[PDB]
């Protein structure tokens, strides 16, 4: 019960790489990344909602952050995921 | 007098010569000089204690008297220096 | 296999080959006899010009053609050392050493003979010393062992045949080629134990098959013929008959013998038995302390001759020769490999480094001195050992318990694991018949696997050992010290010059420094002294301060007088490193020939300072030991009082401590002083070894080797005992069944010494304080 | 007293060649526990540190002190030298932030 991000983390780096394992500092590293990352992109979306005077945090916000803080064809390659992903989640 | 204190207070003198030499061949640097090393440890301890004051302040905010890893994230991050390996 | 995600990003390829190759710096890169050591040097360069020119000081030029240096080489064998001159040398690698040796040797040599301020005691030490390097140097032309031998053809030499020589005090990495005919020659006896050792009647290879079907043991009443040596003692020659049939039943076993009975000598003889008498000569394994295994290797040199023993110790080259020379009988093959060696001796440090080489052999024999290193079960050793594939294994030692049941555990499933469980600690609050039923199954349970033999049931002439403790109150210091720290004070504490951070972790490791002396604290003495003798600090009021801040160094002074008085010689052991600085400043000031050990002597001073206070003409008074070094190989003969200044956690360490002085053979009655601080934190120090040495009589000693029905009574009289608080013509070196003796040396007799600041320092030593000080300044220096 | 000197500078490259493909620490751990305990005396007493603590404090302070390195080389470079100064520092650390 440590709540971490470890067991996701291992599932794609499966599907990027089926034979390459991982060390546990190098899975520390990448836990902390991704709290990292999650922790930008909230609070820039936390900001742009309260500039904008919204009570609700939603995916413009997200994608807006996402623009806001990745560089370059990063930004809009997560764009593009994010933007499919919640075509197929809304979408069944 | 065999006697004396148990206190030291030489431990900047324990960045030795060889390991300031170490830390610029890691960083490039093919010739130095003999100057460099008193400025790398005062460099160092200022950056030491920077560091070290606000862990020390994060570990005062939690009632506590022992120093742990977060609180020197935590520090390290306030300041604009993201440490990765130690915060999960 | 084939990976389902890719990346839409349009990055360039990296290569992420981070090796590099040095090959493009071979420009500036690419593109064995020279002087080793110095060992001695001779004034008369050619021959004898004269005996002019005697005074003065020669400089590096003028040792160039003056001196001649014995010159060891590289890659020689310490018998080709030649007599050389600078002039002779030319330019060889190596000259900074001659003139490292040159200079250091000469130049302080010729420096310390020409001070006026050298005494008698200086100039006879550093000859000492310098006697001992010229002999240690001496030791290495004798021969010690023959690895191999080989055919060599020299130039136009058709073939000689050339001996692998190893030497007394160098080690493996040190073993030379040497020719035949000057080792036969020098040492004959090494080589026909060499050709002794080739065609040997015992190996590895030759040993029996016993799988649960060793043959019964009759009892030995006279020494075995094949153990030579010299005469076994009868309870030896007991302790054979215990151990042969201890193997003979498949069972593995303690030898809890106090020190001094020569549990090598037994060990090494039922070696001698298992190859010998049973065909088990196998590989047997020894892992001994590294310091006593000179004392095993003249042991198995004296004792078992005819033995293939071999030492495991050094670097890695030193190792390694060991390995692929001395291993196999077959080094050069590459399928299984038997064993040529018969013993193996090693130390702890080698079994960690070594286990991956050494894990991986068939031993038949396991023998592990010093046991109670193993007392843990979660230690690296611990689980080394424990891995091995050994068929018999062996525990050697003197306290098998020393803290706790646990450690006793741990040595019992070292030897047997599974076969014994412990799983309830003694507690002394309960007293009821269920702990007694528990210490009784435990007694006859591990009775015929551990046998202890203690030093007044044989060789019954050692003079007893009497141990007082005496309580002294505390000083004024020491008392405000100590309320600051119980009740804590930093505000307090660091008030006087500035502090110094002042650190009150660990608050009990400083109440046993408040309890010690107030000057094991920072800036401690200058409040004494300014509040006292007014901070002159003029030579007398540093003594009083010295002796009137604690309250044991007022019975230590008076302890130290009476001694003086008398004809005896005190140890006196102390936990603590810089309490032995504050001794060592208190007898420097005080004026008495002492001398000292701890951790931080090396171990040649050690041998200098043991030896210098073990000489029938010596002129010191009282030896200062750290508790806890020097192992159990101290021989500290000569003393006859032993002062335990700070007591010990563990009871075995300060059991140790006065075994220091009572060995075997002492000609006086040991007179023990235990110093207390009252109603500090040292009581529970002894009531917690009280409890200890309460438990190691009732399961060790009463399980040594009509009674039955008063033990049920005696085990509830000793538990009432270690249920009970003992802290509810007094400094006589002299003293005028089994149960009423241990109820001695629990005692405490109270001191009070109610002496002002005056008293001290008499007009005997306040005259020969101010006359010494008063010269000083005519003399100035 | 033998032959074949290597050449000043190429030695100093075969150790930039080497320290660069490592990633171990350059400092001593013990000295640096020293200096770290004997800094955070000052701030507060009594203070007892966790081992990840030190080896997190040991890791930022060798990166921080690789960055300022590779800065002051760009600096002694860019006064057509190769040998790094006092003023070298003090320029990276004044352009950086830290003494402005």
């Amino acid at each position: 019960r440590k709540e971490s991000y470890a067991i996701y983390v291992y599932k794609v780096l499966k599907q990027v790489h089926p034979d390459t394992g991982i060390s546990c500092k190098a899975m520390s590293i990448m836990n902390s990344f991704v709290n990292d990352v999650f922790e930008r992109i909230a609070g820039e979306a936390s900001r742009l909602a309260h500039y904008n005077k919204r009570s609700t945090i939603t995916s413009r916000e997200i994608q807006t952050a996402v623009r806001l803080l990745l560089p370059g064809e990063l930004a809009k390659h997560a764009v593009s995921e994010g933007t499919k992903a919640v075509t197929k989640y809304t979408s069944a | 007098a065999k006697r004396h204190r148990k206190v030291l207070r030489d431990n900047i003198q324990g960045i030795t010569k060889p390991a300031i030499r170490r830390l610029a061949r890691r960083g490039g640097v093919k010739r130095i000089s003999g100057l460099i090393y008193e400025e790398t440890r005062g460099v160092l301890k200022v950056f030491l204690e920077n560091v070290i004051r606000d862990a020390v302040t994060y570990t005062e905010h939690a009632k506590r008297k022992t120093v742990t890893a977060m609180d020197v994230v935590y520090a390290l991050k306030r300041q604009g220096r993201t440490l990765y390996g130690f915060g999960g | 296999k084939i990976p389902t995600r890719f990346s839409n990003r349009q990055n360039k390829t990296v290569n992420y080959n981070i090796d590099y190759s040095d090959d493009d710096l071979l420009e500036s890169e690419d593109d064995f006899h020279g002087i080793d050591i110095v060992i001695n040097h001779r004034l008369k360069t050619s021959l004898e010009e004269g005996k002019v020119l005697e005074k003065t000081v020669p400089d590096l030029n003028n040792c160039k053609e003056n001196y001649e240096f014995l010159i060891k080489w590289t890659d020689e064998s310490h018998l080709h050392n030649t007599w050389e001159t600078y002039e002779s040398i030319g330019q060889v690698r190596g000259l900074k050493r001659l003139d490292n040796y040159c200079k250091q040797f000469i130049i302080e040599d010729q420096q310390v003979r020409l001070d006026p301020y050298v005494t008698a005691e200086d100039i006879e030490i550093m000859d000492m010393e310098r006697e001992r390097r010229l002999d240690e140097f001496e030791e290495f032309h004798v021969p010690e062992r023959i690895i191999d031998s080989q055919r060599a053809s020299l130039e136009d030499g058709t073939s000689q045949l050339q001996y692998l020589v190893k030497w007394r005090r160098l080690n493996y990495d040190e073993a030379t080629w040497e020719n035949a005919t000057d080792i036969v020659k020098l040492a004959p006896e090494q080589v026909k134990h060499f050709q002794n050792r080739e065609n040997s009647k015992i190996l590895p290879q030759y040993s029996s098959n016993y799988t649960s079907q060793r043959p019964r043991f009759e009892k030995l009443s006279v020494q075995p013929p094949f153990i030579k040596g010299g005469e076994l003692r009868d309870f030896q020659l007991t302790g054979i008959n215990w151990m042969a049939f201890l193997w003979s039943k498949g069972d593995n076993g303690i030898l809890a013998d106090e020190m001094g009975l020569g549990k090598t000598v037994q060990t090494v003889a039922f070696i001698s038995w298992l190859i010998f008498a049973r065909r088990q000569n196998g590989p047997h394994i020894i892992v001994v302390p590294l310091s006593t295994m000179p004392a095993w290797l003249d042991t198995f040199e004296k004792w078992a001759p005819d033995l293939n023993c071999i030492c495991y110790m050094g670097n890695q080259k030193s190792r390694d020769t060991i390995r692929e020379y001395e291993f196999y009988t077959n080094p050069r093959a590459k399928g299984k490999k038997t064993m040529k060696f018969n013993v193996l001796l090693t130390t702890y440090e080698y079994i960690l480094k070594d286990r991956a080489e050494l894990g991986s052999i068939k031993w038949q024999f396991m023998a592990v001195d010093e046991a109670h290193r193993l007392k843990n079960a979660e230690s690296s050793l611990y689980e080394s050992l424990n891995s091995f594939k050994v068929a018999n294994r062996m525990l050697i030692t003197g306290t098998p318990l020393q803290n706790n049941i646990k450690e006793l555990a741990a040595l019992v499933n070292f030897l047997m694991p599974g076969r014994f469980t412990i799983d309830q600690e003694i507690d002394f609050e309960n007293q009821d018949e269920e702990q007694e039923e528990y210490i009784h199954d435990l007694h006859r349970r591990i009775q015929p696997f551990i046998l202890r033999r203690l030093k007044k049931d044989v060789e019954k002439s050692l003079p007893s050992k009497t141990e007082r403790i005496l309580r002294v109150e505390l000083s004024d210091v020491q008392t405000e010290y100590y309320k600051n720290i119980l009740t804590k004070n930093y505000s307090a504490l660091t008030a006087g010059a500035k502090g110094g951070h002042f650190s009150l972790l660990n608050i009990m490791n400083e109440l046993k420094k408040a309890s010690n002396h107030p000057y094991l604290f920072d800036n401690a003495e200058e409040r004494v002294l300014q509040k006292f003798g007014d901070g002159k600090m003029t030579r007398e009021n540093v003594l009083r301060g010295l002796i009137m801040s604690s309250g044991k160094m007022v019975l230590l002074d008076q302890l130290l007088t009476r001694l003086k008085k008398d004809g005896h010689r005190v140890l006196i052991f102390s936990q603590m490193v810089r309490m032995l600085d504050i001794l060592g400043d208190y007898l420097s000031i005080k004026g008495i020939n002492f001398q000292r050990l701890d951790g931080t002597v090396p171990s040649a001073q050690r041998r200098i300072s043991i030896d210098h206070f073990n000489s029938p003409d010596s002129n010191d008074f009282v030896f200062l030991l750290s508790t806890r070094a020097g192992g159990l190989g101290i021989n500290l003969m000569t003393a006859d009082t032993v002062v335990i200044f700070d007591s010990d956690w563990n009871p075995q360490a300060d059991l140790q401590a006065m075994a220091r002085a009572h060995r075997i053979g002492q000609k006086n009655h040991v007179m023990v002083y235990r110093l207390v601080s009252k109603d500090t934190v040292e009581e529970e120090v002894l009531e917690r070894a009280r409890k200890k040495m309460i438990l190691e009589y009732a399961i060790i000693s009463l399980g040594v080797t009509k009674k039955n029905e008063p033990n049920a009574g005696e085990l509830s009289a000793i538990l009432k005992f270690g249920a009970g608080n003992m802290f509810t013509d007094v400094l006589n070196h002299a003293e005028d069944l089994g149960g009423e003796e241990f109820l001695k040396q629990f005692e405490v007799t109270d001191y009070k010494a109610d002496i002002d600041w005056d008293d001290i320092i008499p007009e005997e030593e306040l005259k020969k304080l101010q006359d010494e000080e008063q010269k000083r300044k005519d003399e100035e220096y | 007293k033998k032959p074949h000197r290597y050449r000043p500078g190429t030695v100093a490259l075969r150790e930039i060649r080497r320290y660069q493909k490592s990633t171990e620490l350059l400092i001593r751990k013990l000295p640096f526990q020293r200096l770290v305990r004997e800094i955070a005396q000052d701030f507060k007493t009594d203070l007892r540190f966790q081992s990840s603590a030190v080896m997190a404090l040991q890791e930022a302070s060798e990166a921080y002190l690789v960055a300022l390195f590779e800065d002051t080389n760009l600096c002694a470079i860019h006064a057509k030298r190769v040998t790094i100064m006092p003023k070298d520092i003090q320029l990276a650390r004044r352009i950086r932030g830290e003494r402005a």
